[PDB]
């Protein structure tokens, strides 16, 4: 777990200083705030249907009655320029705001705690989260247990011994086609089939597919000896 | 899930096949070349949410050719080959229960962009989610895939909600009449009552009130004398047309901008039902979570996702 | 007619394409109407008859090209039109000009519709294909059967939130 953790992070390394786009979702956000400003920016040079865009070129021609006509043009377009941008920028408001709150709620599920949710924290089953500053944003590396390698085993619903079915108290029952064994879901250990390995339920006549097995009780050895 | 996509064209809307007027719209500066990223950058938001939501996976996991479920009749939901579209057949209500029109405002102007994402592809992103989650169980979506019997898989889920395994075993027989009969009630209450699909008809409508009231905008005046383009043109002066010229862009750049101001509110509120979509998949139908009512009434068991017209439909199986 | 012209009708220009119509207006009907009140279909005062209003002008151009660093080759996509002016194929989108048709599927790079991207690749063009949903994995399934994973692997995954 050491060896593979530690190549880990020299993966995540090699990964952000060779690909520079995984942070584009950070640089969409300053490109978007310059396109929206330049914009801004860019409008003051149009005149709006007026004669001219500068306001002292009207003052300093056209007469004063004449000149409220041409500045009229000027500021109800430059009025409607900026409820573009403040109506803009407040949409843009309610996607960052939405970010920000999943990003806290990252942090507390995933870094703070472990969390059980599915794919939240990422694929696999969630280890632990270590949080990391970025350009406006957060990262969030997500360890995580994936399992590797699997291989096919001859499995049955219950074991019959002494007439009434046994079942798994923790795992699942599993055999390579000699002795049947129990073992965990995430990985194969080997383990005796045993009366503290399992609990008595039923009969054999109920469970459909139950096989016949000895349960290992280790009382009978003990008084013995 | 997903909104109808539309492009509009402000240069075509705001001066129809007119070189004059068109050349007022230059003095606005980006008011039309802003307004069509507006709408560009909807249609992009439309593609995200159907592949953060409907593909989960990168594989495609298909059902085996001799299918035993243990008592349970999944037909109801698994595709049938022998229909020209694969679609399972609870999604063959939903396409017809969900309903040229088009064509009218089409020529207008307004130009309807087709989903990168096909329907039919849609579908089979269900059947292999759905397929999975029956072989495979619930670790399909969590590595490499799991074969599991599917009698042994309910065991656990009963064991995550508090339950022992052994009432499995012993009533599975009583639950195949239960879950079978559950599906069928699904069915017939789809296919009888229409109002369970409103949800989604509602998605529809919203876009189609604010497309036929946009084009109807070119019917009013704006102030003008007449609410034709070339009528003002071949009747009014050049300079004097230009006056009344004013009044009809002016109040058709309101008109657009309330539809693009409309369309940018509405792309927000069918976001965030996108990310529940997406948060439903993996919670309810890949994993199981033990939170209370989010995958419906009961103790969650599991969930099989299906496909629907601008949407997707889920079918959680609760205890 | 069957062609996109500059009509003067009884007064009433607009340019559009003329076909027969097989719509039959009453005598007293000059010119109908469509949802939108622009002109459905006009009448010749000379020889009376319906002809259907078709508008001009249908449809997007869109250029579809790699980067600058890998080449300078483009293909031209019409959307929402068939092939008019003009490797001329077309598509569910509308016309694309400029790419070649691969049956085979690919990964989808460069997205254009109905299913359908678009990619540079092997003498290497733009090729158009099928979007591919990835490879099919058929999970053995019996009942006596089960899959216990003998090994694991500790990944970290990088996620970006602004």
């Amino acid at each position: 777990i050491a060896n593979q953790f530690n190549s880990a992070i020299g993966k995540i390394q090699d990964s952000l200083s060779s690909t520079a786009s995984a942070l584009g979702k950070l640089q969409d956000v300053v490109n978007q705030n310059a396109q929206a400003l330049n914009t801004l920016v860019k409008q003051l040079s149009s005149n709006f249907g007026a004669i001219s865009s500068v306001l002292n070129d009207i003052l300093s021609r056209l007469d004063p009655p004449e000149a409220e006509v041409q500045i009229d043009r000027l500021i109800t377009g430059r009025l409607q320029s900026l409820q573009t941008y403040v109506t803009q920028q407040l949409i843009r408001a309610a996607e960052i705001r939405a970010s920000a709150n999943l990003a806290a709620t990252k942090m507390s599920e995933c870094v703070l705690g472990q969390s059980k949710r599915v794919d939240f924290c990422g694929k696999g089953y969630h280890l632990m989260s270590f949080p990391q500053s970025a350009p406006h944003g957060v990262v969030f590396l997500h360890v995580t247990y994936v399992p590797a390698q699997e291989k096919n085993f001859t499995t049955a619903p219950a074991i019959c011994h002494d007439g009434k079915a046994h079942f798994p108290r923790e795992g699942v029952f599993v055999s390579n086609g000699t002795h049947w064994f129990v073992t965990q879901r995430n990985f194969y250990e080997p383990q005796i089939i045993t009366t503290d390995n399992t609990f008595v339920s039923g009969n054999c006549d109920v469970v459909i597919g139950i096989v016949n097995n000895t349960v290992y009780d280790p009382l009978q050895p003990e008084l013995d000896s | 899930v997903s909104m109808t996509k539309t492009s509009v064209d402000c240069t075509m809307y705001i001066c129809g096949d007119s070189t004059e007027c068109s050349n007022l719209l230059l003095q606005y500066g980006s008011f039309c070349t802003q307004l069509n990223r507006a709408l560009t950058g909807i249609a992009v938001e439309q593609d995200k949410n159907t592949q953060e939501v409907f593909a989960q996976v990168k594989q495609i996991y298909k059902t085996p050719p001799i299918k035993d479920f243990g008592g349970f009749n999944f037909s109801q939901i698994l595709p049938d080959p022998s229909k020209p579209s694969k679609r399972s057949f609870i999604e063959d209500l939903l396409f017809n229960k969900v309903t040229d029109l088009i064509c009218a405002q089409k020529f207008n102007g307004l130009t309807v962009l087709p989903p990168l994402l096909t329907d039919e592809m849609i579908a089979q992103y269900t059947s292999a989610l759905l397929a999975g989650t029956i072989t495979s169980g619930w670790t399909f979506g969590a590595g490499a895939a799991l074969q599991i019997p599917f009698a042994m898989q309910m065991a656990y889920r009963f064991n995550g909600i508090g339950v022992t395994q052994n009432v499995l075993y012993e009533n599975q027989k009583l639950i195949a009449n239960q879950f079978n009969s559950a599906i069928g009630k699904i069915q017939d209450s789809l296919s009888s009552t229409a109002s369970a699909l409103g949800k989604l008809q509602d998605v529809v409508n919203q876009n189609a009130q604010a497309l036929n009231t946009l084009v109807k905008q070119l019917s009013s005046n704006f102030g003008a004398i007449s609410s034709v383009l070339n009528d003002i043109l071949s009747r009014l002066d050049p300079p004097e047309a230009e006056v009344q010229i004013d009044r009809l862009i002016t109040g058709r750049l309101q008109s657009l901008q309330t539809y693009v101001t409309q369309q940018l509110i509405r792309a927000a509120e069918i976001r965030a039902s996108a990310n529940l979509a997406a948060t439903k998949m993996s919670e309810c139908v890949l994993g199981q979570s033990k939170r209370v009512d989010f995958c419906g009434k009961g103790y969650h068991l599991m969930s099989f996702p299906q496909s629907a017209p601008h949407g997707v439909v889920f079918l959680h199986v609760t205890y | 007619k069957n062609k996109c012209v500059n009509f003067n009708f009884n007064g009433l220009t607009g340019t559009g394409v003329l076909t027969e119509s097989n719509k039959k207006f009453l005598p007293f009907q000059q010119f109908g109407r469509d949802i939108a009140d622009t002109t459905d279909a006009v009448r010749d005062p000379q020889t009376l008859e319906i002809l259907d209003i078709t508008p001009c002008s249908f449809g997007g151009v869109s250029v579809i090209t790699p980067g600058t660093n890998t080449s300078n080759q483009v293909a031209v996509l019409y959307q929402g039109v068939n092939c008019t002016e003009v490797n001329v194929f077309q598509t569910r989108a509308g016309c694309l000009i400029g790419a070649e048709h691969v049956n085979n599927s690919y990964e989808c790079d460069i997205p254009i519709g109905a299913g359908i991207c678009a990619s540079y690749q092997t003498s290497q063009s733009i090729i158009a294909y099928t979007m591919s949903l990835g490879a099919e994995n058929s999970v053995a399934y019996s009942n006596n059967s089960i899959a216990i994973p003998t090994n694991f692997t500790i990944s970290v995954t990088t996620e970006i939130l602004p």
